[PDB]
Formats: C-alpha cells, structure tokens, sequence
C-alpha cells in the first residue's frame, strides 16, 4: 500500500502519496475555534471563529491544534485510514527533541499508523535535486533556513536560522500599497494581497537602477483586478518587496540578507568542503520562486566569495514543493523500507525511539 | 505663602473612594500631588458622571471622577472636577506615534491595524456603556481622548458637552461632528460618528492638511494616482484620499457617509468587517500601545503641509497685511523679513512639488518681489537664520529645479545686504558685528552666482542632449505608439484566482503582446539603446518645474517617448 508523505509549513500544507510528482493535497496551515475548521473552510468561516498557527518559524508550538490538522489531513484532505498507511513527517532543522518525541506519541497513539518516519526539510530539498552534499536554502512563509550538508549529513553547527520569509514580505507589501491609497487591513485582504505578492512581484538584479526605471517613467507599472472587480496598480512595490529577502533593514530587522545568510553558513564549514556547497547551493520553498532571485543570488555571493570560487545555483521550477518531492522520493525507495519506526518498535521503545530511528 | 502650598476642600459629598485631601497641594486643567482637577456646566458634569456610574456603571476606558472640590488657583479660589490623572500622551500624540513606528518597520502592518482595531472596539464600548445610562456624549475627539501608558488603554476623559438621549447638545466640535448633530436630539448613532471620526483623524493624518475635514470621510480617486510622489519615486498617502474600496472605507463609508437611521449603533459597528476581521490578542494590542507610549513621541509635524492654492493665497493675505502697515507707516520691518524667508521656503517646496497652477506661482513670486520693493522705498537676529539657511542650501547637492530657487535666494541675500547698510545711512552706524555679517552675506552671493553659472550651462548641454535623443526616436516613435495603444486598448490586467481559472485569459494576453511586438520587431535594438540614455537624462532633468518651459515640454516628449519604449522592452517578460 502507498506510504503517505506530509509536509507540515508554518503557512501551508503540503500531503499526498509517495510515488506521485506532487501533492495531491494543499492547504493553509489553519485551525480556527469557535468564538472547528481547518484549512480552506476555516477562512471561509472565519466571521465565527478565531484562527491560529500551529507553526511558527517552522516549529510547532500549538500540539492541540496540529493534531486536528493532521486529522484533517488524513479524514478530510487526503481521506484516507492512517492506520492502514505508513507515514513520512517533515520537520525543521533544530527542531527540539521533545517536539520530536510528542510528533511520535500522536502519529502511534492517536492516528495509529502502522509505521512512521521524520526527515529534516532543507535535506529532502537536497535529495530531490539529485544531490547529497550542498546547501540548501530553505525560505517559506515563517522562516528561512541555510542549511550546509555533506554526504547526506546536515551540519549542525554551520545552520542559520533566520525569521524572515514570505509572510513578513506580504505584511511589508501591505505597508508600503498604503502610500498609494490602497488600504488592505483584514485577514481576507491579506490573502489578496500575498496573491499580488505572488504573481507580480520579482528580484531585480541591479536595485538602484530599478527604482531610477521607477522613478523617470511609468514603464514598470502593472495591474491587478481584484475578486470584487475593482483594479489596483503598482509599480516600485513589485521589486521593494522581495528586495527585504536581501535588504532586511526593509522589515526593521539589523540581520544579514539570505545571500549574506548563505555565506555565512558556508563560512562556518571546513574549508575543503566550501567548494563544493558553493558549486550546489540549492534553491527551496515558495518564498524563493521570485523570479529573477536566482540571478540576484548568484551575483551577491559571487561578490562575497574568493574569486577562485565557482559559484553555482540550482532552483528547480516548482521549488514550493521540493521538500515535499524529496519525501516522495526517499518514501519510494524499498531501501528506506528498512528505516520505518514500526508500530511494534514504538510499543516496545516509546517516543523516545525517534532519536535512534530519525 | 504661594497656591502651591494652599490646601484644597471638598463642595459637595466625594464618591465613595475619593482620597484624603489633606496632604493634596497644586503644581482648563491643573495637575494635583496623582490626580487631575477640571476648572454650571461643570457641575452637570459631574452629575452625568455619577449618573453612569450607578446605571452602567464604571469602565476602565472612561475617567475616574472623585468628586467636586475647591481648589486654589489664579490668585482666587475655583470649583473643580477632581478625577484620577490618565499617565499618558493624548489620542493625537499616540496615534501619530503608533504610525510613525509602523513607517519606520518597529512593527509589522498586523499589529499596526490590530492595535487600530482594538482602540475602535474600546472606544465603541464607551459609547455603549454611555448609552446604557441614556447619556450622549457629544464630543468625542483626539483631544479628549488620552492613552494611559500603565496599561496602554485609551481613555475618554470629558463629559461637559453631555446631554440626555433625545434632547439638544449642549456643544459640539464643528470639525469632527455628525451632519444631524446640533440641528433641529442628539443619539447614541452621533457619538458612534464622532468615534470614526476621531479614528479618521489620525490613521489618516488629518493634521497634516487643515484645508478637509474629518466628518467628510474619504475621498475616492480610482481612474488617477491617489498618491503623491516624492523625490526618488516612493509614493506618498495622501490623507483623507483612498485608491481603492476595501473594509477599511467602507467602514468609513458606512458610517461617515450615512444618515443617521442608517448608522449602526455602537454594538453593531463592532460586527463591521473592519472590526471582525485582522484583530488580533487584546494583550498584544495593549503591550504595543505600552512600548509607543514609553518610546519617543513623534512631534507635531512643523511645516509638512502642501502648498495648495488656497495656502498660496493665506501665505499673499500675510503679505498684503505688510504692503497695507508700510502705507501706515507701522511697518514691523523685523517680522516682514522673516516672513518673506518662509515664502521663499514655500515658493521652493511648491516647485518641487506639483499642485499650485502656474500662474499662480509667477503671481506670488511677483508679490514677493512687489513687498521688496515697499520695503526699500520705506526708507540682525532675525535676519541671521535666513542667512543660515541658504548656506546649508549652498552646501547640497543641486539639480536642474534649483535655478529658480538659487536666483530668488540670490535676491534675497541682495535685498536682506540693502537694507542693512541703508539703515546706517540716517540711523544707527555699521557696528562690528554687522560688518562681519555683510561679508558672509557677500561671501554667499559669490558662491551662490559660481554655482548657479554651473548648472545653467549644464542645462544647456543636458537640453542639447535631448534634442538629440529625440530624433534618433522618430524611426519608431509613432508606429510602436499605434502598437502599444492597441494593445493597451484590450486591458492588460493581472487576474485574481487560479492558473486554471485565468489560462485562458493569459493566454489571450500573450498572444496579443506577441502580435504587438511583431509590429516593432525592427526597432526592438534602437528601443532598447534608446531608454539606456534616455533614463539617465530623465533623471538629471528630474520632475519639477523648471524656468525653461520649452525644456520642460521637451523632457516630457521624451518621458513618454521612453515610457513607449521601456514598455516594449519588457513586454515580453511582462505578459508572455
Ligand atoms: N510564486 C510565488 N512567488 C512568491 N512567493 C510565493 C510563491 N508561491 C508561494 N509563495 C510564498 O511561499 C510561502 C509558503 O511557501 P512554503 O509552503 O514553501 O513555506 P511553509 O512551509 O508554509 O513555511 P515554513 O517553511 O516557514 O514552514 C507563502 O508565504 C507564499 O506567499
Ligand atoms: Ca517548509
């Protein structure tokens, strides 16, 4: 029978089955109570009800309420019995042990699957791209994560975290579309406006000459119609504001840019090995599918390294779902069959066997 | 022994919990070692507090009310309201504060609104909990409306406007109140406006532009820029003008813009969806509005207000006050020296900046012209920050708009060197300090006419270039203008939904941009050559006004001719 991979974001969900190119369920990673729902239907109710993030930055910090988005993952989205599949989670780099152990109780002991495994997200983004050494950086809706890998080894010690990514861009391009008189406020605007963010925003390779475009003529303005019908234009906004990504000062933050984040995280590595992250930094998450970041990213690290360095970037075409496709990937092999914490492990071992296994 | 060792006494009964006044000495409104003392209307006041608080009872969002006392001040002694002091920054200090923070990125737009969100769901239950006692407020404004920086809870603080359900006002404030309100009684549904009102004041910054009114609502600008643009391109809001319709306006408009039959009370604006949807933790709003009232206060912003034609004209009204005092022979020969230097400051920003026709600025330059030439047939510390100011204006970086402001600067470094030494002709004689002030005025008015010399001359190459840019464009000028009108004819526009819902639509796009640049197709390396130039002499010639108006009819030729091209050059990344 088909093992199920889960991908759990701080802004959405990512399920299906492995064997198949992409997931067959996406959703946003909503639990609303009264004063429930999950997902899609959760926004849609949302007049009666008060929504919440299990996720935060990558790392769970509601079990209560990731527990009915699992359910509504397994009986509603995927509709399938979660004990008659083996299931693959995803979790954060540096995600506690104690958030590992309980991600294990819920899977044996409340959804009684048959058997279960946890991957690190940023190391199946590096699987699906064919490789097991090089860095990968990981940007989706709450947090962003360089992570350095070597031969199949993450390491620990050269991870950078950083709190920035795709929903602190759409709350920045709310900000800034207010000086043009457009005054986006509620939960459901929000959503309209990171549709904007996603469809007309882009990384502009030179920035400075970008807003002198901008500025002596109305050549980079572009439309956008609303659900009601009414049309917004926008001009500079388009590159201001995934130009943050790069330019954190953008957002308040004294932090260094993903480029300089990538850098250091390199940085922190041997210096045999350098060479090689360099020549596969890979590209994953939705908040790196701007386009033209590919090209930014590979010019400001270009600046950065020795000029020896060969530097080279890789981001596949729907990178939004390459964590999820590297689970899909390694859930797939008969040769990880081998690796599955089996409902019979965990009633001899407990929670405390995901330490050994994962 | 001076009032602030005079005791103060009770008038009537104290509420129960009133404090001791024994110990209570003095430092409108005076302040009492902490409580807070008010000083007919004062004691219905009084009364109408009292009134709630045994119907409603009392709220942590309205004032605390001990009791009347007589208080010593002004050489006499006064009754006055005495009430528990609100440790905080008024409503308009606050909210320019919490937007100010929300600029400069020290919080993110969701607790901006969020905290907006819930002032407006606390202010509102004021209203209600007023209306449970069947008294209406009547004024509600920022200033009666203070944060207390404790708890970061806004409170209302004034009740001497009151009146009972049904009857008339006893005042109102003309800027802020509803359209029925103090004509033919007042209502609950009038108190729920000034409230929005009051909020409009200050999300919007009202107190930035004098010339609108709160009670008008917003503006709706939609087929043009709501905006205004500023030196390198950011937009700028424009308060009291909205772009686009969204729950933001039209709880605006819901409210603002309707009778008062139609109004929603206090409980039913609550369920708007302004306010039922992006609020966020009660406690969360509370502690940002904690860390804004510990923080610096933004300052009342001086000077920050647009030159509009009808500031124009109360700018000429100050003027002629000194034209009429000179053929008076009352002249105040200080005052109309440091008022002509604010002109010139108004005259600069009004160039820069669009709006004001014209001809109306060539009319007030000429008035300004006019009042120097009164000042001189009428016959140093005031004059010495004029001086100051055009040298920080000499030590910046000047552009093409700064001709006209170096030459009437130039004029009034002349003006401000001739009257001093015609005052020592029939008055008091060149002292040391004045002599030394000539020369650092004659000293700018060297530097002032060598770097005015530069950016003419500049200009003239900068206006030789651009007869040139414009007629490599003649090739391809008007042909891909057809092109690029007929495509803009079908309506390029970004759709919201999904790629399967707007595939069709897009698809229709691309083939009408692929068409469009078929029509160009030979042009598309002169086009591309063509903004590589035109851009950066589009940004030397900038925006603003310039005195050469043929110059300015030709960078405008050119901004569309390269708006033309730049478009075509990226068509293809845009919509294919
Ligand atoms: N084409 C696009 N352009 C820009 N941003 C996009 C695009 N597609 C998705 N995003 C952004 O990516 C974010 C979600 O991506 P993803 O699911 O990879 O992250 P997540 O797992 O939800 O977040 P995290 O990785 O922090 O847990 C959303 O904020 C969304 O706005
Ligand atoms: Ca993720």
């Amino acid at each position: 029978v088909a093992a199920l991979v889960v991908d759990n974001g701080s802004g959405m969900c990512k399920a299906g089955f492995a064997g198949d190119d992409a997931p067959r369920a996406v959703f946003p990673s909503i639990v609303g109570r009264p004063r429930s729902y999950v997902g899609d239907e959760a926004q849609s109710k949302r007049g009666i009800l008060t929504l919440k993030y299990p996720i935060e930055h990558g790392i769970i910090t509601n079990w209560d309420d990731m527990e009915k988005i699992w359910h509504h993952t397994f009986y509603n989205e995927l509709r399938v019995a979660p004990e008659e599949h083996p299931v693959l989670l995803t979790e954060a780099p540096l995600n506690p042990k104690a958030n590992r152990e309980k991600m294990t109780q819920i899977m044996f002991e409340t959804f009684n699957s048959p058997a279960m495994h946890v991957a690190i997200q940023a190391v199946l983004s590096l699987y699906a791209s064919g490789r097991t050494t090089g860095i990968v950086l990981d940007s989706g809706d709450g947090v962003s994560h360089t992570v350095p890998i070597y031969e199949g080894y993450a390491l620990p010690h050269a991870i950078l975290r950083l709190d920035l990514a795709g929903r602190d861009l759409t709350d920045y391009l709310m900000k800034i579309l207010t000086e043009r008189g457009y005054s986006f406020t509620t939960t459901a605007e929000r959503e309209i406006v990171r549709d904007i963010k996603e469809k007309l925003c882009y990384v502009a390779l030179d920035f400075e000459q970008e807003m002198a475009t901008a500025a002596a003529s109305t050549s980079l303005e572009k439309s956008y119609e609303l659900p009601d019908g009414q049309v917004i234009a926008i001009g500079n906004e388009r590159f201001r504001c995934p130009e943050a990504l790069f330019q954190p000062s953008f957002l308040g933050m004294e932090s260094c840019g993903i480029h300089e984040t990538v850098y250091n995280s390199i940085m922190k590595c041997d210096v045999d090995i350098r060479k090689d992250l360099y020549a596969n930094t890979v590209m994953s998450g939705g908040t790196t599918m701007y386009p033209g970041i590919a090209d930014r990213m590979q010019k400001e690290i270009t600046a950065l390294a020795p000029s020896t360095i060969k530097t080279k970037i890789i981001a596949p075409p729907e990178r939004k779902y390459s964590v999820w496709i590297g689970g899909s990937i390694l859930a797939s092999l008969s040769t990880f069959q081998q690796m599955w914490i089996s409902k019979e492990e965990y009633d001899e071992s407990g929670p405390g066997i995901v330490h050994r296994k994962c | 022994k001076p009032q602030t060792e005079l005791p103060l006494g009770w008038k009537g009964k104290p509420l129960s919990g009133a404090p001791d006044l024994e110990g209570m000495r003095v430092a409108h409104i005076s302040i009492i070692e902490r409580l807070v003392a008010k000083i007919g209307h004062l004691f219905a006041e009084l009364e109408a507090y009292k009134h709630i608080y045994k119907t409603a009872g009392k709220h942590p969002n309205l004032a605390n009310v001990h009791g009347m006392a007589v208080v010593p001040y002004g050489n006499r002694y006064y009754y006055a309201l005495l009430m528990d002091e609100v440790d905080g920054w008024r409503c308009s200090d606050t909210l320019r504060s919490l937007a100010d923070s929300w600029k400069q990125g020290k919080i993110n737009s969701e607790a901006y609104w969020g905290t907006i969100k819930f002032i407006a769901h606390r202010l509102l239950d004021v209203t209600n909990h007023l209306a449970k006692a069947g008294i209406v407020h009547n004024d509600i404004k920022p200033g009666n409306v203070v944060f207390d920086r404790a708890s970061g809870e806004p409170v209302v603080i004034d009740l001497g406007l009151h009146s009972r359900s049904g009857e008339q006002p006893k005042g109102f404030t003309e800027s802020f109140k509803a359209p029925e309100l103090g004509v033919g009684g007042a209502s609950e549904k009038s108190d729920v406006f000034l409230v929005v009102s009051t909020l409009l004041h200050g999300i919007e910054g009202f107190e930035k532009d004098p010339e609108i009114k709160p009670n008008q609502g917003l503006r709706f600008i939609t087929s043009e820029p709501a905006h205004v643009m500023d030196e390198n391109g950011y937009p700028i809001h424009r308060p009291g003008i909205a772009g686009v319709e969204t729950a933001y306006t039209r709880f605006i408009t819901d409210i603002l813009g309707v009778s008062a039959d139609s109004r929603p009370d206090s409980n039913e604006a609550r369920l708007h969806e302004f306010l039922s949807d992006g609020t966020i933790d009660e406690e969360s709003a509370k502690q940002i509005l904690k860390d804004t009232l510990t923080g610096e206060m933004s300052p009342l912003p001086t000077d920050v207000r647009r030159i509009t034609p009808y500031y124009l004209r109360e700018l000429s009204d100050l003027l002629r006050t000194h034209l009429s005092s000179a053929a008076t022979k009352q002249l105040d020969m200080g005052v109309v020296l440091s008022d002509l230097d604010t002109m010139l400051v108004a005259l600069d920003k009004a160039e820069r900046e669009g709006g004001v026709d014209k001809d109306q600025l060539k009319s007030f330059n000429s008035l300004i012209l006019k009042t120097y030439s009164v000042i001189g047939a009428y016959i140093l510390s005031i004059v010495e920050p004029s001086l100051q100011r055009i040298q920080k204006h000499l030590d910046q970086t000047h552009s093409f708009s700064d001709i006209g402001s170096l030459m009437r600067a130039h004029k009034h470094l002349e003006t401000l060197l001739e009257v001093l030494v015609t005052l020592s002709q029939q008055g008091q004689p060149v002292s040391s300090e004045t002599y030394s002030f000539l020369n650092r005025l004659a000293e700018a008015k060297v530097t002032l006419s060598q770097q005015l010399n530069t950016l003419q001359q500049q200009q003239e190459s900068a206006k030789a270039q651009l007869s040139i840019l414009i007629n490599r464009s003649g090739s391809w000028a008007d042909v891909a203008r057809q092109s690029l009108q007929r495509f803009d004819s079908t309506r390029p526009v970004v759709k919201f939904g999904t790629e399967q819902y707007t595939a069709i639509h897009r698809q229709m796009m691309a083939a009408h941009a692929a068409i469009t640049l078929q029509e160009v197709s030979e042009f598309t390396d002169d086009m591309r050559n063509f903004t590589a130039d035109s851009i950066p002499l589009l940004i030397q010639l900038g925006r603003s006004s310039l005195m050469d108006e043929h110059l300015v009819e030709q960078r405008e030729k050119l901004r569309e001719l390269t708006t033309i091209a730049e478009r075509l050059n990226r068509l293809e990344r845009e919509w294919m």
